[PDB]
């Protein structure tokens, strides 16, 4: 009847089909009233946020229009949904008369989250009609400002009556009044501003590295800022791969601090209504670095999840899937299909991911179960696919390469800000990938004066700083997965390993799995090998007993979670015998990796791993025994001769 | 113009359905590559499959596989590689040409600057990134630093650069092909010594290629004459002998390529078969070869991969939406041919 002027949205439409749809939609429990029960679950629990799947309209019939309409003015759209949604909360508590204590809901805010926009194609390729519509963004977060107030309501005073006022905020304009509005004291221009009894609301900037999924011919990554206010202020730190839905922006600047000039080239941004922080093909963030940040999630009152919700059908199919005696071979399988055979490989992946138990020692001391494993062997091996896997898979980290990165590079710098102009720090490859894997390629091509910075990575999770202005230690909670390549062409198997490997033999101890990717020509083995790879053209789209990853995911993040092994004497024994063994057998040098206190340590990890896989909680022989077992077989002992030093390339089976 | 703004209409049409029904598509297409250069046949129908391509398959589980072919020539001094670089660089729409420690640095790569009109920061892509869904010419390859050469792995590896570096934290899209020429650590080929000992590059560098070609100057009475007559009557007149064949002007050519390159053909189960037949006898054999410092490289997976892109350019080039057997047969024939010169 009445639409508003520049759009063709109407109020009363509108209003009347959202609270159709809101008391009429079911998720065709898919017969089930699927919203009355979350606005339900909302006011028994306080809530004050519901997220919206805009998808979730295109199924209605009425309301095929209000998604374009949303799409397009969700500056009107937004305010009218949140009041219609007060509306139908009041009309639900008291239609059915609960409890008359309803003051409360009339009197607190309500707000709707869309969070399922349509797909976009980038934000470099919008257009200025774009301009005030709704859209999605993917990204990796660097930086972000410290929180900035923002002014509502000023509070001025009369400097001859002491008469207090208070102006609200218009459109981003203060209207300073002329005039005392007594009748005793009529003084004109009397009044003054005393900032500190101003009203402020919170405001940040954050900087998003973007990462499109359709990109033109020749264009590199840029970097894009993003507004959020109020409660969603600190809720994204750096390193946080995130889905964001908001308005797409522009405003002019001001071409100096002196004059009131501005520039006819326009600057655009975001403004951020909703974020996405969980996916479902990779692993939910590590909670135990993330202690006191829920914490204060709690505390803010913002109902961004970090980790995913689990029904309990998931949980019941997860104790069966747990249940069988397969377990361990069908987890490897399912890492990696497109890969053949390796299973040693894939169960140390599958183990590095799971990770050891972390203690932490009451006045002070801190032990974690990051796992570090480096892939040695023939250049020709699919040793690089699987880092590209391992990076996909996880939460957080960075893939770099030995040759194209720098001490510097790695850890941290100072850069000067392109808008505010001044000097701000930033994080490093290290820092960014804390609490998942670092995945480094060609691993011997590192300079000396470049490898120097992981000894204390590995060596305690940490990395300090002495430079100018910063002085202070960082946490590098992070997992190392690095690959090397031979000396000369291939693996001399008539010299020892040491004589094949271009780093210093005392390094290579440090790891906690060491595997020699070895390449034998047998003829079934080749005849199986090209059978798996020449099968993936036989159609122009993939469809390869394995779990899909999904699944997979949820597993792996629910024992992550909620299982924490310990160990226990039975295991202790087999533990010192076992490393008495390493340490005794092989005992005219540098023809072997030497035992240390690292490999009881990594034992140590590897059994914690093994029994936080398939939801155990104490550790025990067979765990130990397992260990033992993968470790030698890794670097593959019972193909060498202890003497020498030497591979027999009969006794090596693929 | 571009491949990807193709499209089919009457003129483009009759231009195209002519050239096939001329016939000897193949054959004719790689004869028109830098036709002022007398014999190098087969290095120019390995150079027409670079310029074509192969498949690139999306496996599934996020899972990449390549689809474009790299080639690299390398011989003897006065062999005219330097003019089918220049000659490839100038057919492909989005080709560049680089030589040796001229281009450095961030000269491949990118750098950080400031951009006058708007006042943010940016990233200025080098050669590498100019030439992205393109062809990447590198000339003296055995000359170049160890960061160069760090880089152009990773890009053969998986189409990608990654930087970790003072201000910068990336990574770059690589979607390009290389074209490299080198020359023997000797000047010229010495035969009394092991293949890996007269070439400067790591061996796995080596087999990251899917074509490798050497080209040797055995001095002959016999072919010096043609040789010698073709370039001194390209001197008297401006064109090339041959009067039976004409050669098709570079725009056709791209025509006809970003026509063909719709096409995405299948594999069917005879020829995977034979396939892995091929597979298994030549892995057998070139053990052998490389237990008698006689091999640049032994066989591996990647050879059986070239072996199936190259099929699939020939199977593109003939406009087809299968594959078929005479297809391998041409892949393994020029993968055969690319060393003869090592066994006279
Ligand atoms: N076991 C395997 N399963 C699947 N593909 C393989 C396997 N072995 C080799 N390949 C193929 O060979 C290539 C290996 O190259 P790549 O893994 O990039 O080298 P590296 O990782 O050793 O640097 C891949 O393209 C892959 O398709
Ligand atoms: N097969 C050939 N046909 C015609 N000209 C040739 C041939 N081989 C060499 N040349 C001539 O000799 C010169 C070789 O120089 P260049 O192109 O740099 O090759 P290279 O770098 O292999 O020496 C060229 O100018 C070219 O004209
Ligand atoms: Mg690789
Ligand atoms: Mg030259
Ligand atoms: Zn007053």
């Amino acid at each position: 009847l009445r639409i508003i002027w520049g759009t063709n949205v109407s109020i009363q439409e509108c209003t009347t089909n959202f609270r159709n749809f809101l008391m009429s939609f079911k998720y065709k429990t898919d017969e089930e009233l699927y919203y009355i029960k979350q606005l339900n679950e909302m006011r028994e629990l306080g809530t004050s946020n519901l997220n919206l799947d805009a998808r979730n309209l295109l199924a209605y019939k009425q309301t095929e229009d209000l998604y374009h309409q949303l799409l397009n003015y969700p500056q009107e759209v937004i305010s009218i949904m949140d009041q219609t949604i007060k509306d139908c909360m009041v009309s639900l508590i008291v239609d059915n008369n609960l409890d008359y204590d309803l003051d409360e809901i009339e009197t607190k805010f309500y707000k709707v989250r869309p969070y399922n926009v349509g797909s976009c194609k980038g934000m470099r390729e919008l257009n200025p009609n774009d301009i005030d519509k709704l859209i999605n963004l993917k990204g990796l977060v660097l930086r972000s400002t410290p929180v900035i107030p923002d002014m509502k309501v000023a509070f001025f005073k009369c400097n001859v009556c002491d008469h207090t006022m208070a102006v609200e905020i218009d459109r981003g304009v203060i209207q300073e009044p002329a005039r005392c509005e007594r009748i005793d004291c009529n003084e004109p221009n009397s009044m003054s501003l005393i900032h500190n009894r101003c009203s402020f609301a919170d405001k940040q900037v954050i900087k998003l590295q973007e990462t499109p999924d359709f990109v033109p011919d020749g264009q590199t990554p840029h970097s894009i800022s993003l507004c959020v206010y109020d409660e969603l202020v600190d809720s994204c730190r750096a390193g946080d791969r995130i889905e964001v839905t908001g308005t797409f922006r522009s405003i002019p600047i001001r071409a100096n601090s002196r004059q009131r000039v501005l520039k006819s080239l326009y600057k655009t941004y975001v403004d951020v209504v909703h974020v996405k922080k969980v996916s479902d093909k990779r692993l939910d963030v590590d909670t135990s670095t993330i202690e006191q940040e829920l914490m204060q999630n709690k505390v803010d009152h913002n109902e961004v999840e970090e980790v995913r919700q689990i029904t309990d059908q998931d949980l019941a199919k997860i104790r069966e899937v747990a249940a069988r005696e397969d377990l361990y071979s069908l987890l490897a399988r399912s890492i990696a299909p497109s890969i053949y055979e390796l299973e040693d490989v894939k169960k140390g992946i599958l183990l590095q991911l799971f990770g050891g138990t972390n203690k932490t020692f009451t006045k002070g001391g801190r032990y974690r179960g990051d796992i570090n494993i480096l892939l040695c062997g023939d250049p020709s091996t699919s040793k690089s696919q699987i880092l590209q896997y391992v990076h996909k898979i996880t939460p957080r980290g960075v893939y770099t390469s030995g040759k194209g990165s720098s001490a510097v590079g790695l850890t941290a710098y100072i850069t000067r800000d392109v808008d505010t102009k001044q000097l701000v720090l930033e994080s490093g490859a290290l820092v960014l990938s804390d609490g998942g894997v670092c995945c480094i390629d060609e691993f011997d091509k590192m300079s000396d004066s470049t490898r120097s910075v992981l000894h204390e990575v590995m060596e305690q999770q940490t990395i300090s700083i002495a430079k100018a202005g910063i002085i202070t230690t960082l946490n590098a909670r992070s997992s190392i997965l690095a690959s090397a390549n031979p000396i000369g062409s291939r693996y001399n198997p008539n010299l020892p390993v040491t004589e094949n490997i271009d780093l210093p033999p005392p390094l290579l101890s440090r790891f906690d799995l060491v595997y020699l990717v070895l390449d034998k020509v047998d003829e079934k083995n080749d005849r199986e090998l090209a059978k798996h790879l020449t099968n993936l053209y036989l159609e122009d789209k993939p469809e390869h007993d394995v779990l899909p990853v999904e699944f997979l995911t949820m597993y792996i993040s629910y024992a992550k979670e909620h299982i924490h092994p310990i160990i226990t004497e039975a295991a202790k024994t087999e533990l010192v015998r076992a490393y008495v063994g390493m340490r005794k057998m092989g005992d005219s040098d540098e023809k072997r990796i030497t035992a240390t206190t690292r490999q009881l340590e990594s034992m140590i990890r590897l059994a914690e791993a093994h029994a936080k896989m398939k939801l155990k909680n104490v550790v025990e022989l067979e765990d130990v025994q397992e260990a033992v077992r993968l470790i030698r077989s890794a670097i593959k002992d019972y193909a060498t001769d202890p003497k020498t030093g030497k591979i027999d390339m009969n006794l090596v089976q693929t | 113009k571009k491949f990807a703004s193709f499209s089919l209409t009457s003129d483009v049409e009759e231009r195209v359905m002519e050239l096939i029904t001329s016939g000897d598509v193949y054959n004719r297409l790689a004869k028109s590559i830098a036709p002022e250069i007398y014999g190098n046949l087969d290095v120019k129908k390995a150079l027409l499959l670079l310029l074509v391509g192969g498949v690139d398959k999306r496996v599934g589980d996020g899972m990449k596989i390549r689809g474009d072919i790299n080639v690299c020539l390398m011989g003897d001094p006065g062999v005219a590689k330097s003019q089918l670089l220049k000659a490839i660089c100038k057919i492909s729409p989005r080709g560049v040409y680089t030589t040796g420690k001229g281009s450095s640095g961030v000269g491949l790569t990118a750098a950080v600057m400031k951009d006058p009109v708007t006042d943010e920061m940016i990233l200025e892509g080098g050669a590498l990134v100019l030439a992205d869904n393109g062809i990447c010419c590198i000339d003296e390859f055995d000359k170049m630093d160890e960061s160069d050469r760090t880089a152009i792995h990773e890009v053969m590896e998986q189409q990608t650069i990654s930087i970790s570096k003072a201000g910068i934290n990336t990574t770059l899209n690589a979607r390009t092909s290389i074209l490299a020429a080198a020359n023997p650590l000797y000047g010229r080929y010495n035969p009394r010594l092991s293949p890996l000992d007269n070439i400067n590059l790591p061996a796995a560098l080596l087999s990251r290629f899917d074509i490798l070609f050497l080209m040797l100057d055995i001095p002959s009475r016999d072919d010096d004459e043609k040789l010698a007559e073709h370039v001194t009557y390209v001197h008297m007149h401006n064109k090339q002998p041959d009067l039976d064949f004409t050669p098709v002007e570079p725009s056709k050519m791209r025509e006809y390529i970003a026509y063909a390159k719709t096409k995405r053909p299948v594999m069917s189960e005879a020829v995977n078969d034979y396939v892995v037949q091929a597979y298994i006898r030549l892995r057998q054999d070139s053990k052998r070869e490389m237990d008698s410092k006689f091999s640049f490289g032994q066989a591996t997976p990647r050879t059986l991969l070239g072996i199936i892109r190259l099929s699939q350019a020939l199977a593109k080039l003939r406009l087809a939406d299968m594959v078929d057997i005479d297809d391998v047969e041409e892949a393994l024939r020029l993968v055969r041919v690319s060393k003869e010169s090592l066994y006279q």
